[PDB]
């Protein structure tokens, strides 16, 4: 079970389990204390649940101090499939794992059960927490790329905060040159025309109305409800009159704070865009090479934190009115629709071969499909920059282009059992009723996909086996 | 006392400079650290009455967006540095004080250049306001008031001199509040809130002070639930 | 710049070179590697490279053998699996994709 | 034979400046008569 | 071909009863083939649910047939189809063979009909396997209803139509793992089969012929039919289901009540009012918390536990035998040779454990005395006994103890000693002792819950009602679901359910939305409109308007694009409510959550706990006879398996010694583990 | 993370060598008595039930706290294998 | 007083019965209604002491999973309805009170059937407990205590009679808190917070009471900001 506050360094394990596991080490510690006279004593003392004085918990909790344990996942695919952490005894049945390493082990929380072993020899423990601990193995053995990076939620958070909005651009506000363009367009904003974030090259009135001297100054106004974190404002940082959003300004600090080397915090961060999974990933890599290993660790949780926090306030959820359908759908549909009729007339005559007809039809759809896809995003990118669903996808957060397509636009070509994709596409989106047959049609390719995973889930080491039999030495 | 009451909050303190001030206090029952840190924060950012520039008037300047010869700095950047200035009166009698300043020739007009005013002190002497060159005239009057929270220059719109210009009001001596509620273990039960808030202050007042004032404003407010009707 | 012989190219370096090739100064890159080690049942430092779990150079005594076989085993699960010696005898099915090919390879 | 089991590191000893003098003293004693 | 009846609850049972498999004899399909079989073939229409198959190695091989599916005279899954002669459709139906179906041009149920007449020129229909836009003149046959396309177990999903066929599987399978809650409750929005289910399955007790009730006992309902007869209807109090879930029949009829032929007299294990009920309707906020509902985690309002909501009664069955050893018969006596009377208490009845006794892990459930050594005494132990008291029952204590993990309150026991009435006591077995234990399982961190749309998450944090999300009007939310678990999976159905639910809450009503022929967005938007009057109307009448926060969120709302700028806060919120979202206040600070957040009535279930959930943990224990690797059994947990994949994992690291220990001290090295233990001690 | 892990890694020619030193250090830091440390007086290892870690909680957490300082000496062949255990027992009591 | 102070919160009240209790109080400075209503709500849901069933004993019943003849309801469905019952003692002297009840024959034993006890009152008279038929014996003793918060029957495990059974303790007499902060127009400026919280209570205590207690818990807590360290 996810352990939000937990630190990379550690992991939460049930004291109950701890008792059993570290029983021997516990027994002797008991003798060490007044808890028990001897071993055999300490043992019987623990033979029954109800017969344990609370002093023993303080005994286990003391033995464990310092030492660390190992955790395993269902398929142990790479070395990180096992990591070391310092236990933090906890009540309950469930084990509390850190979310960042939830990437290394392919683990969700729909019930996946992990295992745990104990390194005994002072030596085993030595190697275990030195070269096998979790916070010391950040980078992946596959790609130099970071393995422990802001995963799903954290991003979403860190993203929402660092972003800029834009609104209605009625009057031609290109203030960039006139002084009457400052006065009039500043009043018009106060009016109901020019917004706080309008297309006005040099500066939208939003930047005109507010000028913050010191950093802190910026955030206070926000706090007081004068400025949203995502709005465009001007601030005076170290020798620069930078025109960036509050949110961005803040982000700069979170990092500038995770590592007190502030200037070094600005050199490796790009506050000129919304924080994406890549942006962050990069941030992490830079932080590593540049500063230091353990320091990088700090910044990691630091991000993990604010990410989560901001996420909850951001108030992004998923209602039906979020999966917006583009108006061009019906168009792109009908257009390609009649064109389908053309292909038909062209066949009814005897021009195209039975096969030509087919391949030509699928073609059309394959195109039309890819068409709506870019259409729906264009809708979001243009009208709803902050649509729930869309934000999760663009940001490293969650959501695949194809997936989205299935919701707003439409899932179009499912293949038959064999492979020969159907001639007819699936006109509907998940937003509306994916009809009976349409559904059944989809069900076909569903099985083959599952039939593919099953035949693989069987033996996971097959490939890796061959490779270890010829590479271990 | 020895059990429940002696287990009273261990209000510990850490304050370096009249600016930063950490405050720790534990143990606390389930979710109280939050119930405390939050309101106090709200107070520390709005209630703590303070002082700051609310209006400015320049010699020959009429508009906020103008430039003064011999003066590198621009009206907007100067009215900005003013927001940085921190003053301090000593008694209710001072609601609104107008500090005067007039400097000419090659000089770096700092805040210490303002003509002294009896019941007023300037915690920001060396603050940079402008760099004057040859033939640089600079005669101004900057209003100062005692208020609470943030007030956009648009909201008040002060009117001393018709050509004067309003500045955003930053009275709150507090720069920023920050409270954390990390778990702590005392014996039998582990679920224990451990509140610890960090306070920043411009200098006028001190963290400790601010906190004290804050908690009082609350206390006092809790009393208004006295006479029903 | 003069990328001294034997130096370990940082990603930053792999970035400088790509930029150079963009300008038009290099097309190939002379570099040590496992496909040419002398150490029989071994592979020395310089021929391996950087990437330990860390980013510094490889530290001696690491089980590269396994570390390799693993990094290639995990991704394997994402590839397609129609038939090992891929394709079906009919008309003209030319190549082979997904894992089936990696086997063949 | 790969990890800590590397003949490169398998043999490695640790010392204290205190014990360092102690053993040289063991050698100093080697001087007969 | 035969196994344990999956009766985790009625459904599980019913579905298992109607399940098909390929695996069998040997002259009929084995494990080498399947890629063409495991595929949902075309003819698998109204004959086999396309999604009902398991999830994993066994796919397509084992599948449960569709609802209307019926095996005629010889194993040919048929399906109903109504005859439509000319542009005229008939209320007559023909159960067509899979083969004969090819022969005709059938159309779907979702075709505008004026009764007997078809309503559109170009109307869908499906020839043998293919979709074809046909003319009303060619439509010979038609599909009875959506429901015939899928199984019974699938047809219970609300808006299946809006759910990816892949995740709907998780849903259908999830229900089979539904544990009956003491607090049954039918979903706020049903599909329309719940009644028929409990009924066709034998969940609740129905009335034969009309009459009046005579007695209403917590054990029996003797009714009086108006035919001059009266019969006693016992009610299986708290019987043991194969899987451990309770099965009681709580009467819902009062004393002396004229009953309508075929009307519930008692409910099923999990039947609200003759309606199926396998989870509990529960208000839900659907946002992200402080990482607590991370990738698939879920946060629970302690309030849900205050009410015995997700609590489930479980009955385990322990058993021990008195074996006949050549060293001396194992005696079943209240004599536990070595240490305390304190531990003997509950063993009251000389041997057996007393009824109504709370047995915690470790306690004695039944005493047993076998004989010590293999054939000879012990010279070492001989001196010891003599020392303090030579004379001693030189016997071993192999008594049935409460396995680690947990134990509840005994509620029944069975003893089969000599002079067996008519039982089959195995050879050697002198006598057996069964002891049934029951425990009230309350919702706790680590437990897993899942809606019918496939959203399967585990409880990660029980929060105090004190600070979790609360609506303007006091009422706090029960559960908080992260949203990032919904775009990826493609099951908007749950969102569509949450919304309708929001209405049903303030509208105080439950709805029924059929599979493909159910509620529709505008209709939902409508009921919500009705709801806003209940929720906000009273707010206007009770004496107050809108908060400073309420208006605050409204700004950031219009700037978002949800509320038509200009219009009044009251009007704005209505629009914003109609959208399925509302303003929530962070119960921790009192501030609002910038941005309207949807909330609603979502049906959620608790998943059964397999024996694996029993947090295993072995320190030291037995060891197999032949190979010398650890082994568990009755009490001591088995050692975890350390396989090659993991070996490598270690190999990868410089974890040399660590790997050796796993191969020596911890499992195989006899002299090792021994020396190891002591060394540690 | 753990104290100056980097600093440590730098003091060694090989990653894996470091782990051997601390291990062996922690070994003798117990065996020959725990008062075999090179650092103790003022600010050294400590725990919180009381400041009791001054006696024997984590062995290697000491080895590292020491090795991070410039008092210890590690080599491939620094001191003759057998004569070491002999001299250490003579000077360090605690048994 | 006449100006600023006389403009003190007009704590008005409107309460019916001992359950519902509205509370209004205005004017209030910028965003204070929130700063107040929230903590108070947190307190009113957690801190406030109450009363509820903590242990039950039935005539011939030994465990909670049993069934009593002539009694439709099952032991577990009954111990459940008991949690619903709300009592109210009037002074500290009553820490633990055991209400007795014994009914037979065709009758709907409601909470009003408990034998009266001096300093104790029952706000839940008509509360349903069971429906007895012919020859339905029902003699029981249900313990009742004064506590705070939620206590799982597993946590306390009361021991009156060996055959007795522990029930989950739900103490918070408060059923639900709610507070609104609607703007209030008063001559001068408009931005004025008007806090008004609605409290529900099982009957044991009263809204007004609860509120008073709440605010105190806070005050007392604020006192913990006394001795620095
Ligand atoms: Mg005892
Ligand atoms: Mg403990
Ligand atoms: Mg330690
Ligand atoms: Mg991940
Ligand atoms: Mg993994
Ligand atoms: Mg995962
Ligand atoms: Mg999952
Ligand atoms: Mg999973
Ligand atoms: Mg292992
Ligand atoms: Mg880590
Ligand atoms: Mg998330
Ligand atoms: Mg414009
Ligand atoms: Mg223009
Ligand atoms: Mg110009
Ligand atoms: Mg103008
Ligand atoms: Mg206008
Ligand atoms: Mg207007
Ligand atoms: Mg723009
Ligand atoms: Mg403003
Ligand atoms: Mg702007
Ligand atoms: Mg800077
Ligand atoms: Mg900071
Ligand atoms: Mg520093
Ligand atoms: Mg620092
Ligand atoms: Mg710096
Ligand atoms: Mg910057
Ligand atoms: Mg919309
Ligand atoms: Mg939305
Ligand atoms: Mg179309
Ligand atoms: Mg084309
Ligand atoms: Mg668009
Ligand atoms: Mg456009
Ligand atoms: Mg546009
Ligand atoms: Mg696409
Ligand atoms: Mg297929
Ligand atoms: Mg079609
Ligand atoms: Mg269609
Ligand atoms: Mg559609
Ligand atoms: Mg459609
Ligand atoms: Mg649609
Ligand atoms: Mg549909
Ligand atoms: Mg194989
Ligand atoms: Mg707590
Ligand atoms: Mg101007
Ligand atoms: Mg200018
Ligand atoms: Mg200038
Ligand atoms: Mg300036
Ligand atoms: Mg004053
Ligand atoms: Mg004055
Ligand atoms: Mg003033
Ligand atoms: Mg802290
Ligand atoms: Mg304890
Ligand atoms: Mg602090
Ligand atoms: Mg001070
Ligand atoms: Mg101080
Ligand atoms: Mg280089
Ligand atoms: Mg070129
Ligand atoms: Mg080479
Ligand atoms: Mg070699
Ligand atoms: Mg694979
Ligand atoms: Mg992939
Ligand atoms: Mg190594
Ligand atoms: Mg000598
Ligand atoms: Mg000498
Ligand atoms: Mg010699
Ligand atoms: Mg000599
Ligand atoms: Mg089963
Ligand atoms: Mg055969
Ligand atoms: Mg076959
Ligand atoms: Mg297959
Ligand atoms: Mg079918
Ligand atoms: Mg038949
Ligand atoms: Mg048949
Ligand atoms: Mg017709
Ligand atoms: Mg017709
Ligand atoms: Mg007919
Ligand atoms: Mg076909
Ligand atoms: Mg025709
Ligand atoms: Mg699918
Ligand atoms: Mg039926
Ligand atoms: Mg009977
Ligand atoms: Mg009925
Ligand atoms: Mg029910
Ligand atoms: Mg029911
Ligand atoms: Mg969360
Ligand atoms: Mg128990
Ligand atoms: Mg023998
Ligand atoms: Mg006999
Ligand atoms: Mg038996
Ligand atoms: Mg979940
Ligand atoms: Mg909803
Ligand atoms: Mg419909
Ligand atoms: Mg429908
Ligand atoms: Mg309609
Ligand atoms: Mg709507
Ligand atoms: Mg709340
Ligand atoms: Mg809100
Ligand atoms: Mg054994
Ligand atoms: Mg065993
Ligand atoms: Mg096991
Ligand atoms: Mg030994
Ligand atoms: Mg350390
Ligand atoms: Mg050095
Ligand atoms: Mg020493
Ligand atoms: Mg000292
Ligand atoms: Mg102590
Ligand atoms: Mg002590
Ligand atoms: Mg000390
Ligand atoms: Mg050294
Ligand atoms: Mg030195
Ligand atoms: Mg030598
Ligand atoms: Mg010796
Ligand atoms: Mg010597
Ligand atoms: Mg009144
Ligand atoms: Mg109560
Ligand atoms: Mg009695
Ligand atoms: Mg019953
Ligand atoms: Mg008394
Ligand atoms: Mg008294
Ligand atoms: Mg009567
Ligand atoms: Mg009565
Ligand atoms: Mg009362
Ligand atoms: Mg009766
Ligand atoms: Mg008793
Ligand atoms: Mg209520
Ligand atoms: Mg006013
Ligand atoms: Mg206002
Ligand atoms: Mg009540
Ligand atoms: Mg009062
Ligand atoms: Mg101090
Ligand atoms: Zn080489």
């Amino acid at each position: 079970v996810v352990g939000p506050q937990l630190k990379l360094h550690q992991c939460g394990l049930p004291k109950r389990m701890a008792l059993e596991l570290f029983k021997p080490f516990l027994l002797k510690k008991m003798e060490e204390k007044g808890i028990a006279p001897n071993v055999k004593a300490a043992r019987r003392m623990l033979e029954r649940q109800r017969d344990i004085k609370d002093e023993v918990w303080d005994a286990l909790e003391e033995v464990i101090h310092g030492k660390v344990v190992l955790l395993n996942r269902a398929p142990t695919l790479h070395r990180l499939g096992i990591q070391a952490f310092q236990p933090v005894l906890v009540e309950g049945q469930s084990i509390q794992l850190h979310p960042l390493v939830c990437e290394a082990f392919n683990a969700d929380f729909d019930g996946d059960q992990m295992a745990v072993h104990v390194p005994l020899s002072s030596f085993a423990q030595a190697e275990a927490r030195i070269q096998m601990l979790s916070a010391h193995n950040l980078l992946s053995p596959a790609s130099g790329e970071p393995l422990a990076k802001p995963s799903r939620d954290i991003i979403l958070g860190l993203y929402y905060i660092t972003q800029v909005r834009k609104e209605k651009k009625g009057a031609g506000l290109e203030f960039a040159t006139p002084e009457e363009a400052l006065a009039a367009h500043e009043r018009g904003e106060v009016a109901l025309n020019a917004p706080i974030k309008v297309a006005g090259r040099e500066t939208s009135v939003g930047r005109l109305k507010y000028v913050f001297a010191n950093p802190d100054e910026a955030l206070l106004a926000v706090a007081h409800g004068i400025v949203d974190l995502q709005d465009v404002v001007t601030v005076r940082y170290m020798g620069k009159r930078l025109e960036t959003s509050p949110g961005r300004i803040l982000f700069a600090r979170i990092v500038a704070e995770a590592v007190e080397d502030e200037k070094v915090a600005w050199e490796l961060i790009q506050l000129d865009v919304p924080q994406e999974k890549n942006s962050l990933k990069d941030l992490v890599y830079q932080a590593f090479l540049r500063l230091g290993m353990e320091k990088t660790a700090r910044l990691l949780d630091a991000l993990k934190y604010y990410g989560f926090t901001f996420s909850t306030t951001s108030g992004i959820t998923i209602g039906i009115d979020d999966a917006v359908i583009p108006e061009e759908k019906k168009q792109y549909l009908e257009e390609a629709d009649r064109k389908l009729l053309q292909i038909e007339q062209a066949y009814e005559m005897g021009f195209l071969t039975d096969r030509e007809r087919y391949d030509q039809i699928l073609q059309l759809w394959t195109e039309t499909t890819e068409k709506v896809t870019q259409a729906v995003f264009k809708n979001f990118e243009e009208n709803y920059p902050f649509n729930p669903l869309y934000v999760m996808a663009q940001s490293g957060a969650r959501g695949n282009p194809q997936q989205i397509r299935q919701l707003c636009g439409l899932r179009g070509l499912m293949q038959k059992p064999s492979g020969e994709t159907f001639e007819v596409p699936v006109r509907s989106s998940f937003r509306e009723g994916l009809t009976v047959l349409e559904y059944f049609i989809s069900s076909h390719g569903a099985r083959k996909g599952g039939a593919d995973t099953a035949l693989r889930t069987a033996d996971s080491g097959y490939l890796t086996r061959k490779l270890v039999d010829v590479t271990h030495e | 006392m020895l059990d429940s009451k002696l287990k009273a909050p261990v209000f510990t303190v850490r304050t370096q400079g009249r600016e930063y001030g950490e405050f720790v206090l534990e143990p606390l029952e389930r979710g109280f650290g939050v119930t405390l840190g939050n309101p106090l924060r709200r107070i520390l950012l709005s209630s703590i009455p303070g002082t700051a520039v609310t209006s400015v008037y320049i010699e020959d300047v009429l508009h906020e967006f103008s430039t003064i010869p011999g003066v590198k700095e621009d009206v907007v950047e100067i009215i900005l540095n003013l927001k940085e200035l921190v003053v301090r009166f000593l008694n209710p009698s001072l609601q609104t004080v107008t500090l005067l300043l007039k400097a000419e020739g090659p000089k770096e007009v700092k805040a210490r250049d303002f003509l002294p005013v009896a019941d007023v002190e300037i915690m920001n002497p060396d603050l940079h306001i402008a760099t004057l060159e040859e033939g640089g005239r600079l005669n101004m009057e900057v209003r100062v008031d005692r208020g609470v929270g943030y007030v956009p220059a648009e909201k008040h719109g002060i009117k001393d001199r018709i050509n004067a210009i309003p500045v955003d009001a930053v009275f709150s001596p507090v720069r920023r509040v920050a409270f954390q509620v990390e778990d702590t273990r005392l014996g039998q039960r582990t679920d224990l809130d451990k509140l610890t808030l960090r306070i920043w202050t411009d200098g006028s007042v001190t963290p400790l002070e601010a906190l004290n004032q804050a908690v009082e404003i609350l206390r006092e407010h809790l009393t208004y639930f006295s006479n029903p009707q | 710049v003069r990328l001294e012989e034997g130096r370990y190219l940082s990603m930053d370096d792999v970035h400088l070179l790509i930029k150079a090739a963009e300008a038009g100064e290099i097309q190939e890159v002379p570099v040590r590697s496992p496909l040419t080690c002398q150490t029989r049942y071994g592979v020395c430092q310089k021929c391996y490279g950087y990437d330990l779990s860390m980013a510094r150079p490889v530290s001696i005594g690491e089980a590269v053998g396994i570390v390799a076989a693993q990094s290639i085993g995990e991704p394997g699960t994402q590839l397609t699996m129609r038939t090992f010696h891929t394709g079906g005898v009919a008309g003209a099915a030319d190549i082979t994709q997904g894992l089936p090919r990696v086997i063949e390879l | 034979p790969a990890g800590t089991g590397s003949d490169f590191v398998r043999f490695t000893q640790v010392v204290d400046q205190k014990t360092l003098k102690a053993i040289e003293e063991a050698r100093k004693e080697a001087v007969e008569a | 071909l035969s196994q344990f009846k999956d009766e985790t609850n009625p459904l599980s049972s019913l579905r298992h009863k109607r399940r098909i498999s390929a695996l069998g004899p040997g002259g009929l399909t084995r494990e080498r083939a399947g890629f063409d079989v495991r595929d949902v073939h075309r003819t698998h229409y109204g004959r086999i649910c396309p999604v009902e198959t398991p999830e994993g190695a066994n796919i397509g091989l084992i599948t449960s047939l569709a609802a209307y599916a019926r095996v005629d005279e010889l194993g040919f899954i048929r399906t109903p189809y109504r005859r439509v002669v000319g542009g005229v459709v008939t209320d007559e139906v023909v159960y067509m063979t899979a083969t004969e179906e090819d022969r005709y041009t059938i159309a779907q149920a979702n075709t505008p009909l004026e009764g007997n007449r078809i309503a559109a020129e170009r109307v869908v229909a499906r020839r043998k396997g293919e979709p074809v836009i046909v003319s009303p003149e060619e439509v010979e046959f038609m599909d009875v209803s959506p429901k015939q396309v899928f199984s019974v177990n699938t047809n219970l999903i609300p808006f299946l139509e809006h759910d990816d066929a892949n995740r709907a599987l998780m849903g259908s399978n999830m229900q089979t793992q539904a544990v009956p809650l003491i607090r049954a409750q039918a979903p706020v929005v049903m599909t329309g089969l719940e009644e028929r289910v409990v009924r066709d399955s034998l969940a609740a007790l129905y009335a034969e012929e009309d009459g009046e009730v005579a007695k209403v006992d917590g054990n029996r309902i003797v009714v009086r039919y108006e035919d001059g007869r009266l019969v006693e209807y016992p009610l299986r109090r708290f019987y043991r289901s194969n899987q451990g879930t309770a099965l009681d029949q709580r009467p819902r009829v009062v004393v002396g009540q004229r009953v309508r032929k075929g009307d519930l007299l008692a409910d099923g294990p999990a039947s609200e009012n003759g309606f199926l009920a396998l989870g509990q309707n529960v208000l839900v906020a659907i946002m992200p918390f402080d990482g607590y509902n991370f990738e698939d985690a879920i946060v629970i309002s302690e309030e849900l536990l205050k009410r015995d909501f997700y609590t489930s009664i479980h009955i385990e069955r322990y058993e021990i035998e008195a074996r006949d050893t050549k060293l001396g018969p194992e005696r079943i006596t209240r004599d536990i040779p070595h240490l305390s009377e304190a531990a003997l208490r509950d063993l009251d009845e000389e041997g057996v454990v007393r009824i109504g006794a709370e047995v915690k892990p470790g306690d004695i459930l039944v005493g047993r005395t076998s004989f010590k050594g293999e054939s000879e005494p012990t010279p070492e132990e001989r001196l010891l006994r003599s020392i303090f008291g030579e004379k001693a029952r030189d016997v071993k204590d192999t008594s049935l103890r409460v396995p680690p993990g947990e134990g509840g309150i005994v509620v029944r026991t069975v003893r089969l000693r000599r002079g067996d009435p008519g039982v089959e006591l195995k050879p050697g077995v002198r006598e057996v002792v069964r002891v049934y234990v029951a425990q009230k399982r309350k919702l706790q961190v680590g437990d897993k819950l899942a809606n019918r749309h496939g959203n399967k998450g585990v409880v990660a944090k029980i929060l105090p009602v004190e600070d979790m999300p609360h609506l303007p009007d006091g009422t706090p939310v029960d559960v908080i679901l992260n949203p990032l678990g919904v775009p990826s999976r493609m099951n908007l159905g749950q969102i569509l359910e949450t919304h309708l639910g929001l209405a049903g809450y303030f509208l105080g009503q439950r709805y029924i939305s059929p599979i493909f022929d159910g509620a529709k967005e505008p209709e939902i938007k409508e009921l919500l409109a009705q709801a806003f009057e209940v929720y906000f109307g009273k707010r206007k009448g009770e004496g107050f308007g809108v908060d400073k926060r309420e208006v605050e969120v409204l700004r950031r709302a219009e700037k978002l694009g949800l509320v038509t700028p200009g219009k009044t806060p009251e009007e704005q919120l209505k629009e914003l409510f109609l959208q399925g979202k509302v303003v929530l206040y962070d119960g921790r600070t009192g501030e609002p959550i910038e941005g309207p957040i949807v909330v609603g009535q979502m049906f959620i279930m608790k998943l059964y706990h397999m024996v694996e959930d029993k947090m295993h943990a072995r320190s030291t224990g037995p060891y197999s006879l032949i190979t010398q690797q650890p082994l568990g059994g009755k009490a001591q947990f088995g050692g975890q398996r350390f396989g090659e994949m993991e070996v490598w994992a270690l190999e990868a690291y410089g974890a040399a010694h660590t790997l050796q220990e796993m191969l020596t001290l911890k499992s195989d090295d006899i002299e090792g583990r021994n020396a190891a233990y002591e060394a540690i001690i | 993370a753990e104290p100056g892990i980097d600093k440590l890694f730098g003091m060694v020619d090989s990653k894996y060598r470091l782990t051997v030193v601390v291990a062996k250090r922690a070994q003798q830091l117990l065996r020959h008595g725990f008062k075999n440390t090179v650092l103790e007086p003022e600010e050294r290892p400590k725990m919180q039930t009381l400041e009791g870690l001054f006696d024997d909680p984590n062995a290697e957490t000491w080895a590292m706290k020491e090795l991070l300082t410039g008092r210890l000496v590690f080599g491939e062949n620094l001191v003759p294998e057998d004569r070491l255990q002999k001299e250490m027992e003579r000077i360090y009591p605690g048994e």
